[PDB]
């Protein structure tokens, strides 16, 4: 069923298996479809099964839950079966340096080029299978390690379920989503770094005998400083974490509240305080960056002292042979590269997966709900001295209910006070602490929120059940489901999609309940299934449903309507927790009358990225002039020195490539320095361009969007593309050099060189468009996964009741087969990218080798010393090569954002008003013409409650709008927007309120006196609403201005508005948001300072309205005028 | 030391002359006002009075006789008669004169504008870091000085603590307070208040007071008690653990100190090892609270209240045969 099970052993070993699936897709678009079969061996429900029973039986075992010894059980004869030859390999690449020792003495080097050209492909042979199957043991693991957590989901109790941070787990997901599968190929390193120490070490001393931990220790403090400098960095970068956090809270404070800002006209104190609050944080990440470059160079830097060091005290003591030195510079490089990478990566690999097995081990002990031992056999159910805490306060006051089997049981009181919970616990959802519950247990509930997954109403009706035509037929005629069902556009196979938006809120209450009616069991446990729907519409159902189908059986509905709790066959009213009154509906109704009375990748994106600031050319320039001159003068010293020990000693120079051609510390600097320029430069015209963008196009864009435009793209930019840029140009130039070094040896090499680099930049460019393809296919796919986790959080209650999780386990493991087909086909490309480029380099040096010693002693023993090191280098080149490639998606995503358009007396005169939130959408106006009374308010009357706000953005033109509009003889056109749209003043329905001191927040353009201000706040009552402020006018309004209530918003927004001194003044919805006293005190400080302006009060009531001068009624399509009420009240509301 | 124990030296001889001659029965309600209520209080009822002789105004301290024999707190209400007939210190509100009818017994206090800090707290949310360290100084000063004389004051509350038209907190409530020497078996008082010694039911000393003061800054700068639980019995084996999490914004400075304040060891709590106070007063928490100059209490405040004379109540609130008179012998 699958391609790769059918592959031969060779076939293996290429990893062919993706050859025609390159083919495809070098050809054509990626098509999902197209994926190759998960392999047999890769069934989710196959290794979890072996998971699950090694976790149970040890378990069982002990009284330790060690889940690493578990797993070893599991995995540990196949990691060490990798181990192996992953060490062979190891020490065959260690040792190949040695045989390097004897061409030197130039006959019979013949046979020791061939040996020596068969080395690598035995090492890449070694090599490349390894990665594959120690990343397959990876994913492997990691799918059970989803899996055994998802079935304990199911498993958890809830008394702790709403204790559990919800973020946790997904936090714990998260981390481990792609780090712990990677984080397998420095696993055995550790198993092998002692063991290339220990062969490194009797290299040295075959050698030396004498100088053998002089270079040691250097190593070993340059490694002791580079994790020293680690700590300040975490310290930077922690530092830095809190301030950018705060700059994207008032960045997000600005997104919500954008349409206001561009109303107030704030733009450019908002740029200001954003670049002023960064500026802070930039010289931070200066630092950070200034701290990580000097540690990234340290590790280029190391290799000249590494051998100087070494080799000064054996020169000093007694003269040397140059062969000697050649191949202890290897064994160095060879040593250095293992100690000062291999070792720390493989220790926080294996700290990071201890940390994560006991945190995976911890969470899944927890305790457990308990089922209830039900179902075997039950008449009428009964409950005794029900008493227990929801989490000390008895929601049950010794209660007792005796519910028989067919009754129709009901109760009422406050909502949720305990009535749900007591509900929750007769279905098993709480543990009852005292008295004894007993039922059939077979019975379904109702949650009053609903809980609606995707899928069709097939789908939504049956949750793993069979098509019953009578049953369903009846189940949508009696829930008033069937028209609505008709309402749909296929009417019967809808297939939902994602938050439920597709139906009302009646509409998914009626489909809880068709839910409940689906299947049929002991009890249906109804919590206030009406709640969503018209009275008429509760009474059509429960005279078709619940009080005609199921009431035969026994049935338990929370209804506190009075009319249904007449005909219940028992009540039970609780206050306070406690059942005040409850038994036999007549005889409740007649012990207490009064109480029932009473309660019833662009070329052109880089060069954009490149002309951003000209101090990068410049940059740019001296760094590659410097090399340049570098390389040139190297290659007229061995020019010269090839045609008195100092001038030996001096090729040591020319022997670690790495030094030679080390970016120099007074060059690398700038480069960084000018990336965070450029970066802050982006951020500010980001920043700018955004302010200035059309509303229309704004809105086309989801608002989140806006924020994850700057949430990490920014921190992307600053952080890992300066690294990566400056890492990656740094092993080009070394590269380079070498490359041109070995040129300058002999006039052959380049002729060969040539067509390997071709052919490289070829299979590179060809792996580009698969390897991108398969990554934006695997990043997508993965959101169904957490769309399935969070969809079972929200139904948890309800899926518990229904006892159907195999469903939903299937669910589970088809969408992590289908990510996991995605990784290993991605994971498989990369892995035969990798063993080509090997293959490539290889031949180019087995090439080169052949040349050489068909061809001077130094030349040749320096040619094949930088082809003994070139492999790492290039390796690491393409590796860069790779995550430029990556990181390029968000400087285009930057470029694609900044690249967009920007927006572009008291009598007025308004006619030909044309308007719609797009171009050429809902035409909010036909012609539309209006008169503006000198200093009278006109109320917004007519239709209202068919939507207002629209021309009251109009009257701003903030929406794609067009027409005449002469206000005091000033048209729409000759006065720039900025300055048009001043006159207006804004009363927004929702405060904008920004984050800060009172001086600020009123003041955002600081051009005002404070005696002024104090003076215009007591004439505009915020005086005294400031007095219970911290100190006097200092207070930062924390979390939007918190302390201010709706009402004091709105004077606020007043009091601003009167202190820009606008001509006009649209209120809208006074009394809406306004409490009693507060309309009040709004009312009469309108009424007295503000009345020397043309006002509209836009009211959904005309009586709230009726005080108003002017009226200009609206209608659909046609807002109207009406000088007069004698003719309004009469015509447009009559 | 120097001047300020030679003043403590004084302050103790003097208690000792004012208690062994108490008074009793100073005045008969015959010469206040009833303007307001001022509020219950524990269990008894306070009213806004103003002096009809002299026109200060003072507030009266009302009570039941059959609520201290019902209560079993008779003993407790005539110490506490002693105590603030009898204290001198600058920053409490003293107390005036006594009454004794055959129905209930009055006691005048002060007239106190600032009203209470825990409603202003309540208003605020969140005193500032040096808002918190000005009144936690003047509440040093006092707690000390009452270690001046020996006595435990087995009550600690937000809202005992008023506030002066200077700004300088008001003390009141001294009823549980009293001058007992060594350990006392008696519990009872707020849960929220309530130390493990006297959670655990065995014999009690100052050291209390310590953790009051602790609990007293932290809530102060958090705005919600560091232990808190729906019932008693879960708060009581709460504060049995001893074991809080401090606020995001909490100094390490104060919260390390709060930390030995909240300690659950006893004998190790600050403010009981061997200095007394002087640990507390060396403490970086305190690093500008001059203890000497606040004696004169000449710094400037963190906040005033808003007083608009003293008949005004806009500080306070808006709402509205004697039974075993053997006992009530000295009152």
């Amino acid at each position: 069923r699958s391609p790769l099970e059918k592959a031969s052993v060779v076939s293996k070993l290429f990893f062919s298996w993706t050859r025609p699936i390159l083919r495809k897709g070098y050809r054509q678009r990626l098509e999902l479809s197209d994926i190759y079969q998960i392999p047999s061996v890769d069934s989710a429900d196959n290794l979890s099964e072996k998971l699950e029973r090694e976790w149970d039986r040890e378990l069982a075992s002990k009284k330790n839950p060690k889940l690493i010894n578990a797993l070893r059980r599991c995995f540990f004869w196949r990691f060490m079966f990798y181990g192996i030859f992953l060490y062979l390999g190891e020490v065959t690449k260690a040792v190949q340096p040695l045989l390097l020792g004897r061409i030197i003495a130039s006959s019979i080097a013949i046979y020791l080029g061939i040996g020596l050209c068969l080395l690598f492909i035995v090492r890449t042979l070694l090599l490349h299978p390894a990665i594959f199957g120690l990343h397959h043991i990876g994913m492997q693991m990691r799918i059970a390690m989803f899996s055994l957590i998802y079935k304990k989901t199911l498993k958890l109790s809830s008394r702790v379920l709403d204790k559990i941070s919800i973020g946790q787990l997904v936090s714990l997901l998260s981390n481990n989503l792609n780090k712990f599968d990677e984080g397998l190929a420095l696993a055995h390193f550790v198993w092998i770094a002692p063991l290339q120490v220990a062969l490194l070490m009797g290299l040295i001393w075959e050698l030396l005998q004498a100088s053998a931990f002089c270079g040691l220790g250097f190593l070993i403090v340059l490694a002791l400083f580079q994790a020293g400098l680690g700590r300040m960095m975490m310290k930077y970068r922690d530092q830095r974490a809190g301030k950018i956090s705060e700059r994207l809270v008032i960045t997000s404070e600005m997104i919500e509240n954008i349409q206001s800002v561009k109303a107030y006209c704030w733009e450019e104190a908002m740029e200001k305080m954003i670049e002023n609050l960064r500026q802070t944080e930039l010289k931070l990440t200066r630092k950070a960056a200034y701290v990580r470059y000097f540690n990234s160079s340290a590790f280029f830097f190391s290799g000249f002292f590494v051998v100087f060091l070494s080799v000064l005290p054996y020169a000093l003591i007694k003269g040397i042979i140059l062969r000697k030195i050649f191949t202890t510079i290897s064994f160095c490089i060879v040593l250095r590269m293992a100690v000062t990478r291999q070792f720390p990566w493989a220790v926080q690999t294996w700290y990071d997966s201890l940390g994560a097995i006991n945190k995976i081990q911890d969470f899944l002990q927890k305790q457990e709900y308990k089922t209830l031992e039900y179902n075997l056999t039950t008449t009428e159910v009964v409950m005794e001295n029900v008493t227990a805490f929801w989490e000390g306060t008895p929601v049950l006051k010794d209660i007792n209910f005796k519910i028989e089997r067919g009754q129709l049981l009901a109760v009422a009181g406050s909502t949720g006070a305990g009535k749900t919970s007591l509900l929750m616990v007769i279905m098993g959802e709480l543990e009852p602490s005292e008295g004894k519950i007993k039922h059939s247990g077979r019975i379904s509930f109702c949650s009053q929120f609903s809980w609606i997954m995707p899928g069709t109403i097939k789908e939504n009706i049956i949750f793993g059940v069979s098509y019953d035509e009578y049953r369903y037929r009846s189940v949508i005629k009696a829930c008033q489901l069937e028209e609505d069902i008709s309402k749909f556009a296929e009417k019967d196979n809808i297939v939902l999609g994602e938050g439920g938006i597709t139906l009302s809120g009646g509409q998914r209450a009626r489909i809880s309940l068709a839910r409940a009616v689906y299947k049929d069991a002991d009890l249906y446990l109804l919590d206030s299934p009406f709640g969503y729907l018209d009275v008429l519409t509760e009474k059509e159902i429960f005279e078709s449903c619940v009080c005609k189908l199921m009431a035969n059986k026994t049935r338990i509905l929370v209804t506190s309507k009075m009319e249904h709790l007449k005909k219940a066959d028992k009540i039970l009213i609780l206050h306070e927790g406690s059942s005040y009154f409850y038994g036999t509906f007549s005889e409740l109704q007649n012990l207490q009358p009064d109480f029932s009375s009473k309660l019833m990748t662009t070329w052109n994106t880089y060069l954009r990225y490149i002309t951003v600031h000209k101090s990068l050319i410049f940059v740019l320039i001296w760094c590659l002039v410097i090399f340049l001159a570098e390389v040139a003068a190297s290659l007229v010293v061995l020019w010269l020195l090839g045609n008195t020990s100092s001038y030996y000693v001096f090729y040591i120079y020319v022997g670690v490539a790495d030094t030679l051609l080390a970016m120099g510390f007074f060059r690398g600097l700038p480069l960084v320095h000018t990336l965070i320029t450029v970066s802050k430069i982006l951020h500010h015209k980001m920043l700018h361009s955004v302010l200035q963008a059309p509303m229309s196009t704004l809105n086309t864009l989801k608002a989140g969007g806006i924020l994850n435009r700057f949430s990490k793209d920014i921190a992307i930019l600053d952080d890992l593309l300066p690294l990566t840029i400056f890492d990656f140009i740094q092993l080009l130039l070394i590269v380079i050099g070498a490359i041109a070094v070995v040129a300058v040896l002999q006039p052959y090499i380049f002729v060969a060189t040539v067509p390997v680099i071709v052919a490289f930049i070829m299979l590179r460019a060809y792996f580009l468009q698969t390897s991108q393809q398969l990554k934006q296919l695997e990043s997508e796919g993965r959101s169904p996964i957490f769309t399935h986790l969070v969809t079972s959080l929200k139904g948890l209650w309800t899926l518990r009741a229904f006892g159907r999780q195999p469903y939903f386990e299937t669910l589970f493991h088809k969408a992590l087969n289908l990510h996991t087909a995605n990784w290993f086909l991605y994971l498989s490309t990369l892995r035969w990218f990798q063993m080509r480029i090997e293959m490539i380099f290889v031949i180019f040096f087995i090439a080169v080798t052949f040349i050489s010693i068909l061809t001077g002693e130094g030349r040749v023993g320096i040619i094949l010393t930088l082809a003994m090191n070139i492999m790492s280098t290039l390796q690491w080149a393409v590796n860069s090569s790779i995550d430029v490639d990556s990181l390029m998606r968000s400087v285009s995503r930057v470029f694609k954002f900044i690249d967009m358009p920007t927006e572009g007396g008291g009598q007025m005169t308004v006619k030909d008003l044309t308007a719609k939130y797009t171009e050429g959408g809902n035409a909010i106006l036909e012609n539309i013409s209006f008169s503006i009374s000198p200093g009278q308010r006109v109320g917004l009357l007519g239709r209202t409650g068919s939507g207002k706000s629209t021309l009251l953005s109009a009257f701003l033109r903030l929406l794609n709008t067009e027409g005449e509009i002469q206000i005091d003889g000033v048209s729409w056109d000759s006065i720039t927007l900025q300055q048009w749209r001043k006159a207006f003043g804004v009363i927004p329905q929702k405060v904008f309120i920004f984050s800060g001191t009172f001086r600020k927040n009123l003041d955002p353009y600081e051009q005002w006196s404070d005696q002024e201000i104090w003076k215009v706040a007591d004439e505009v009552g915020l005086r005294s609403v400031i007095e219970q402020f911290p100190g006097k006018l200092d207070f930062v309004l924390v979390d939007g201005g918190c302390v201010l209530s709706h009402g004091h918003k709105q004077l606020m927004c007043l009091a601003r508005s009167v202190l820009s001194k606008a001509k006009i003044l649209l209120l809208d919805e006074p009394s809406a948001h306004l409490d009693p006293v507060t309309y009040q005190i709004i009312r009469r400080t309108l009424k007295q300072a503000f009345a020397d302006c043309t006002v509209i009060l836009c009211e959904h009531r005309i009586e709230a309205m009726l005080e108003c001068q002017q009226f200009l009624v609206i209608e659909e399509n046609k807002v109207r005028q009406y000088d007069s009420i004698q003719k309004l009240l009469n015509e447009r509301s009559l | 030391q120097e001047s300020v124990k030679e003043f403590l030296a004084k302050a103790k001889e003097d208690f000792l002359k004012k208690w062994e001659n108490p008074a009793q029965n100073t005045a008969h309600l015959d010469q206040f006002e009833r303007i307001k209520t001022l509020g219950t209080g524990s269990f008894g009822r306070v009213m806004l009075v103003k002096h009809m002789e002299t026109g200060n105004h003072y507030a009266m301290k009302i009570l039941d006789k059959q609520k201290v024999v019902k209560l079993k707190q008779i003993e407790h209400t005539l110490n506490e008669k002693r105590i603030l007939q009898a204290v001198n210190f600058p920053f409490l509100v003293k107390l005036e004169f006594s009454f004794k009818d055959n129905s209930n017994l009055y006691m005048v206090m002060e007239y106190v504008p600032g009203g209470e800090m825990f409603s202003h707290l309540r208003r605020i949310g969140r005193f500032s870091e040096p808002h918190a360290r000005f009144y936690a100084a003047q509440i040093v000063l006092t707690f000390e000085y009452l270690h001046s004389l020996d006595l435990i004051y087995r009550d600690l509350k937000p809202e005992n603590l008023l506030i002066d038209q200077q700004g300088y907190i008001q003390v009141t409530d001294f009823g549980f307070a009293k001058r007992v020497k060594g350990r006392t078996w008696t519990l009872c008082g707020t849960p929220e208040y309530l130390a493990p010694e006297i959670i655990l039911s065995k014999g009690y000393n100052k050291a209390v007071d310590w953790w009051a003061l602790g609990v007293l800054i932290y809530e102060m700068a958090a705005g919600y008690p560091p232990f808190f639980a729906d019932q008693p019995i879960q708060i009581y084996e709460k504060i049995v653990s001893g074991k809080v999490r401090f606020p995001s914004h909490f100094s390490s400075d104060l919260k390390d100190l709060l930390r030995n304040l909240l300690q659950v060891d006893l004998t190790k709590r600050f403010g009981n090892l061997k200095n007394g106070v002087n640990d507390i007063k060396n403490h970086k928490w305190f690093a500008t609270t001059d203890w000497i100059a606040i004696y004169q209490r000449k710094v400037e405040a963190p906040f005033i209240p808003k007083f608009k004379g003293p008949g005004d109540t806009s500080n306070f609130d808006d709402y509205e045969n004697e039974k075993c008179g053997k006992e009530f012998s000295e009152f």
